RNA sequence: UAUUAUAUUUAUUCAUAUAAUUAAUAGGAUAAUAUUUGUAGUUUUUGAUACCAUGAUAAGGAUUAUAAAUUGAAAGUGUUAAUAUCAUAAUCAAAAUUUAUUAUUUAUAUUAAAUAUGUAUGUGUAGAUAAAAUAAGAAAUUA
């Protein structure tokens, strides 16, 4: 019913006793629990799929909240949400990376320390081989592409190259 | 004859070196010995570099609001950029300025170590963002145009190798390569004592001698900077009535051998004596005799020891714990020292 | 390394009687990891001064 | 770039390292969202320190600066590409092209079987699983046993 | 611009060419350092000696 | 609690088998004082601390 | 298709739509994994699986 | 798909009619939005508590030198109508914008102004096989 | 100069592409990780003097 | 860890995703234990308390 | 012939992609000392691309069976390992239906959380079409 949410003071009575709203006051104190007072006192529902061992997937604790007005923009929410701060995130970012010897060292470092060199890549191997032979025996096909040109329209005050046949 | 994307570089050495340098060949990289990195960039076009290479927040995009372009053409059809000016009359500007995206350091932790908010991550260490001079972390005219290069960018030239490096990045990278890249003893032998931390250190120390040890707790819970001794000699001085050997023991630990050992002085090291006097701990009295022998590498690399009188007045205050104690080993091992 | 001195340590070899009696002075002198801003002409003003009272080469 | 030695035979394998990073600006910016968010909506008054009056202009100001937080990242994780790492294949989280706990898709991962790169242990193709929870009670069961055991479990101080 | 010097060569003149990166032996990429100051036998060039030396 | 024992069990996280890993769980006794000038059994105070005082953010 | 011997004796391949024992085809018999003379090779010959855990809880 | 509308149709399948989790799609084509719902105005495609401040297509973050358009993000407010400036949002095919002010506009996202789908369909993107399947499912008459 | 940089790589060839054998060393399991503990030939003089 | 992530530069941002992860430290106590008397004379905790 | 049954049931209104620069290693406290605090030689090449650029794993029932047994196969369906020589097209939110290869909620109560489909009342209603003998319950015309 329509009851007004009454508390006496433990003085008032002709015994004094610790009242429940003031341990619930001491406990939110102690583990800084907030209390929602907009909180209805027709809601307590509990999740009996999850809560009534007559269903086959009994968990014994609320396994979520039955409220459909429910979203990650809730304040409420906000507060009790574990942060992907050291969570499954990060550790697939810190590990998913295409290539996974770039997630243990540096590729040229770990050349220069096994080998002398640092080599490159399998595929632009491959692509550097079959220029080796493509250009072993053929020419004329190529293209002069590259990253800066002021080198090769200007190249030094010698190096004039050679005309091919 | 050729088709290429940059049209000239620059050279990282000056001529003051290089016409002397040259003379000696580079042994350079087997398949593509020349290396046009990003270094070798012009100005310009490693501007034009670093403003894409963003989604919506490198100023490269034509609507990514910092944008330099007045026109951008969408299949054949014309768009002009509307300005700030005309904008705001319907955008109504709220820019607090460069101090808005530089948080405070008493969030890195929470903030994952970062202190900056920029789209471009920035690393406190050097070896990342290290365009040619090496990318010193200002937190003071971090704009979005972003001129010093310092930023980890995307989709930039030379952008595998420290993207790499970012995430290969240690446990605890933000915080401490931040630490050292600053806040370092000067060659005077002095340990850094700053500006901006004198007044906090006055609050610390002022309070602590007032004996309110939680209030100079959280205080000092802002120390960004090293503090002087005596804020640490305060700060163990308010222990002394109640008794707290615990948080003493720590208010020790945390200048001694991690902030320059600050904390080594003969008067932080009574104060904590006298919290084991008052917490009646044999093991502790023994501990902080312990360090007030020291070793080598405190006693002589950091240089931070003890004037004789000092060690004197600790061990004649351990001397009068023991013995008024009866604990009679501990006191003639102490007196053997002596 | 972080913490070494980074400079050259002199050694103050003073006997606990003179690091006491000679304390003003020595306060406004370089000390362990300390060098307090005084002036130089204080510190040798104090330095012609005093130093020929004392009796230890 | 201008596809000039190319190193990796999938030019869209930037894109993995461009979402990784993705993720750790998400870190950054998590908390600090997450906070303004709270204080931003936050309609009861917050405390007996701060209420009212100040509530608003607090409210207002820490909008402001959700707002000029630039950097911020506010997409939802939902929202973020899911890619291979190995062939580059995206695969929409949700459904059977998204394989979760090697962070691969249908088709990478199935290559990644079918020749030996996970070890994997091939089950029934119909039926329901090895796992008695995957059994019971279908997929929100193992989700409701994967969160009681990471979350619910612990009587939280 | 780009010459058999510069273009990438398998065999040049009836051998194999030595400026292209790959026509050589890893090996021949490892690390090594001169020798030419040292004791003329202590040089890379009396290899088969180093076991000897005294 | 024989910290040596637990020296012994550390290092198997090195000689166990191939592709076998050890998560260790430590249960082990403990004391916590309970003290009186710091953690007081004092009264309630004179003023009571309702609801507002554990509103949100009010941690 | 494989011994009649205690299905813990072998393990599923992998890969192998076949399984293996992980002893490598050394093989104890049913009456290995039971007490001597165990009735249908029971735990204690009292009681089945269900039997033993209702007898103890009572 | 098949016939690449964007850069991103070389790149993404179809797989038919494929059936997706409620609410869960790589791409957001908010196919939607014009929906006049008429008790329902201020809730339908647009925000929920109506204490709610701003997004974020409504106020210049830092120091920019300005913007082609607006988003559909950003409400319509008094300025939207008053200030009769140039406000663009990217719809097909390149922007579209809203210089017809009006007041009820003001208060929703321009999400419910710009419409997603149009009724006029131009023929000079269709193929000769769109144009006699749009004929076939009804909208240009042949 | 040194013998035991031998070649660990094979000769660059398209039996990395063609072929699945590993382009690098499967890391082991029973290794330590590299730490250094040791003392140079003058740190080791200055801790006898 | 000792498999994969006991090494390499993800060694350490690993320990540190562990050592996070087991972050947690449960305390049991028995209130029986709790039964006991304060030095004052006075138990502890009484049935009451 | 025997070592053994399909003529029944439930079904059909079907849609979603976007705003270019992938080329490298660089250790920081409780460690007997590197400012290496802040490690500066530009510009000789070109394929996985908007573009030819080999290979390699699906869907599909019609006669190896009854007992201690499963009613899902290799012929390869987009992304993958040697052919080069037109062009940067790649998710960080808010997005443009022509795409055969899809099971929609049906008249007591109808919008509260990242926003979440406003159209098609009509005699269960042309044509041709879907599925299934498996914890459900089916029974008689072999090549």
């Amino acid at each position: 019913g329509v009851h007004r949410v009454g508390y006496t003071h433990p003085s008032t009575l002709p015994v004094p006793c610790a009242q429940r709203w003031d341990l619930r006051l001491a406990r939110a104190r102690i583990f800084q629990e907030y209390i929602e007072e907009k909180a209805p006192g027709a809601w307590q529902l509990e999740d009996e799929r999850s809560m009534s061992p007559e269903f086959k997937t009994f968990t014994g604790y609320p396994m979520r909240e039955m409220r459909p007005g429910y979203g990650q923009n809730l304040p409420d929410f906000i507060m009790k949400k574990r942060l992907p701060n050291n969570t499954h995130y990060e550790l697939f970012a810190r590990r998913d990376i295409p290539n996974e010897d770039n997630a243990m060292y540096g590729k040229y470092l770990y050349d220069m320390t096994v080998h002398g060199t640092s080599l490159p890549s399998t595929y632009r191997m491959h692509k550097d081989i079959n220029k080796a032979q493509r250009n072993d025996r053929k020419l004329s096909g190529n293209r002069f592409r590259v990253l800066c040109s002021s080198g090769a329209k200007k190249p030094p005050s010698g190096w004039e190259p050679i005309p091919d046949a | 004859s050729v088709t290429g994307v940059f049209s000239k570089g620059r050279g990282i050495g000056h001529a003051a070196v290089t016409s002397i340098l040259r003379y000696i060949p580079r042994a350079r990289v087997p398949w593509q010995p020349s290396r046009f990195g990003r270094e070798n960039l012009s100005a310009s076009d490693l501007a034009v570099l670093w403003s894409r290479g963003r989604y919506r927040d490198g100023p490269g995009n034509y609507n990514s609001g910092y944008h330099t372009e007045k026109t951008h053409v969408l299949e054949d059809n014309t768009v002009t950029m509307i300005p700030k000016h005309e904008l705001e009359k319907y955008m109504p500007d709220i820019s607090i300025g460069p101090k808005a995206l530089v948080t405070p350091v008493s969030l890195m932790s929470a903030r994952n170590g970062h202190r900056v908010t920029h789209d471009l991550l920035h690393s406190y260490d050097p070896h990342i963002g290290r365009l040619d001079k090496p990318a010193v972390v200002d937190h003071d005219n971090i704009t979005v145009e972003d001129p010093n290069r310092v930023g980890l960018n995307a989709a930039t030239l030379d952008c595998r190798g420290r993207i790499y490096r970012w995430l290969r990045r240690g446990p605890f990278f933000q915080e401490d390569h931040y630490f050292r890249r600053s806040l370092r003893l000067n060659r005077d032998g002095t340990v850094p004592t700053a500006a901006h931390e004198a007044p906090l250190m006055r609050k610390i120390v002022r309070l602590a001698q007032r004996g309110h040890l939680k209030a100079a707790c959280e205080e000092y819970r802002r120390v960004t900077t090293v503090p002087p001794v005596e804020v640490y000699r305060a700060l163990t001085a308010c222990c002394i009535p109640g008794g707290l050997i615990a948080d003493a023991v720590a208010i020790f630990e945390d200048g001694n051998s991690k902030l320059f050992y600050v904390a080594r002085d003969g008067e932080v090291l009574h104060n904590v004596m006298r919290c084991a006097i008052k917490a009646k701990n044999r093991v502790r009295v023994m501990w902080v005799y312990n360090v007030m022998r020291g070793r080598y590498y405190e006693n002589v690399i950091v240089r931070a020891e003890i004037d004789p009188i000092w060690r004197y007045r600790i061990a004649l205050l351990a001397l009068e714990y023991f013995l008024d104690h009866n604990c009679a080993e501990e006191a003639g091992t102490v007196y053997s020292y002596l | 390394l972080v913490n070494k001195y980074r400079g050259v340590w002199i050694e103050l070899d003073m006997h606990p009687a003179f690091r006491v009696a000679l304390e003003p002075q020595l306060r406004k002198l370089p000390q362990g990891r300390t060098i307090p801003k005084t002036s130089v002409d204080e510190v040798i003003s104090d330095y012609i001064n005093t130093a020929h009272l004392i009796q230890d080469e | 770039m201008r596809h000039i030695g190319q190193d990796v035979p999938k030019r869209h394998t930037h894109f993995v390292l461009e979402s990784r990073l993705m993720y750790e600006k998400s870190f950054r910016d998590s908390w600090l969202h997450s906070v303004c968010r709270a204080v931003s909506q936050i309609d009861e008054p917050l405390s007996k320190t701060i209420s009212g009056t100040r509530q608003k202009m607090l409210q207002r100001k820490v909008t402001c600066f959700q707002y000029n937080q630039y950097g911020l990242f506010k997409v939802p994780y939902y929202r973020l590409a899911n890619v291979d790492r190995y062939h580059a294949v995206q695969g929409v989280p949700g459904t059977r092209e998204w394989v979760p706990y090697a962070n691969v898709s249908y088709w990478t991962m199935n290559k990644m079987v079918r020749s030996g790169n996970l070890l994997v242990h091939r089950v029934h193709y119909t039926g329901w699983g090895t796992d008695p929870h995957l059994k019971k009670g279908g997929w929100e069961h193992r989700w409701n046993k994967v969160m009681q055991r990471n979350a619910l479990q612990y009587s939280r101080i | 611009q780009a010459d058999r010097r510069t273009r990438h060569h398998m065999m040049l003149d009836g051998q194999i060419n030595p400026r292209e990166w790959m026509n050589w032996h890893p090996k021949e990429y490892q690390p090594w350092y001169f020798d030419r100051h040292k004791f003329l036998y202590e040089r890379q060039q009396y290899a088969h000696f180093h076991h000897l030396l005294c | 609690q024989s910290t040596e024992f637990e020296k012994r069990m550390y290092d198997i996280r090195h000689w166990l088998h191939r592709q076998t890993t050890c998560e260790f769980h430590t249960i082990y006794r403990k004391n916590v004082i309970h003290d009186g000038s710091v953690f007081p059994t004092e009264h309630d105070p004179a003023t009571p601390t309702t609801h507002d005082h554990h509103r949100m953010f009010s941690f | 298709v494989r011994p009649d011997v205690p299905e813990d004796q072998y393990v599923d391949s992998w890969y192998v739509c076949t399984s293996m024992t992980h002893h490598l085809g050394d093989y104890r018999p049913w009456s290995a994994s039971a007490p001597p003379n165990a009735y249908r090779f029971r735990p204690y010959n009292e009681f089945d699986a269900k039997g033993r855990e209702y007898v103890e809880y009572m | 798909l098949k016939m690449a509308k964007s850069a991103f149709g070389f790149y993404l399948a179809r797989r038919g009619q494929r059936k997706f989790p409620f609410l869960r799609r790589p791409h957001i084509k908010n196919t939607h939005a014009m929906n006049l719902s008429a008790p329902y105005f201020w809730s339908f495609m647009t925000a929920k508590s109506q204490t709610y401040f701003l997004p974020e297509e409504n106020y210049i973050t830092g120091d920019w030198t300005g913007k082609f358009f607006v988003s559909k993000l950003q409400v319509y407010t008094l300025q939207h109508a008053t200030s009769g400036s140039t406000v663009r949002v990217k719809s097909f095919p390149s922007v579209f914008e809203l210089s017809s002010p009006s007041r009820w506009n003001i208060g929703k996202e321009l999400n419910t102004l710009t419409k997603p789908r149009m009724d006029l369909i131009d023929e000079q993107m269709l193929t000769k096989k769109q144009r006699l399947d749009y004929v076939k499912a009804g909208l240009l008459p042949k | 100069m040194l013998s035991q940089n031998v070649a660990k790589t094979t000769v660059p060839s398209y039996y990395m592409i063609r072929t699945n054998l590993p382009q690098r060393k499967p890391q082991n399991q029973w290794e330590g990780v590299y730490y250094f503990g040791g003392i140079t030939k003058r740190q080791r003089h200055l801790i006898l003097l | 860890n000792n498999l994969e992530y006991k090494r390499y530069d993800w060694q350490g941002w690993y320990q540190r995703m562990v050592d996070v992860h087991n972050r947690n430290i449960s305390l049991r106590c028995r209130v029986s234990d709790l039964k006991r008397l304060d030095p004052n004379g006075v138990p502890f905790v009484d049935m009451q308390t």
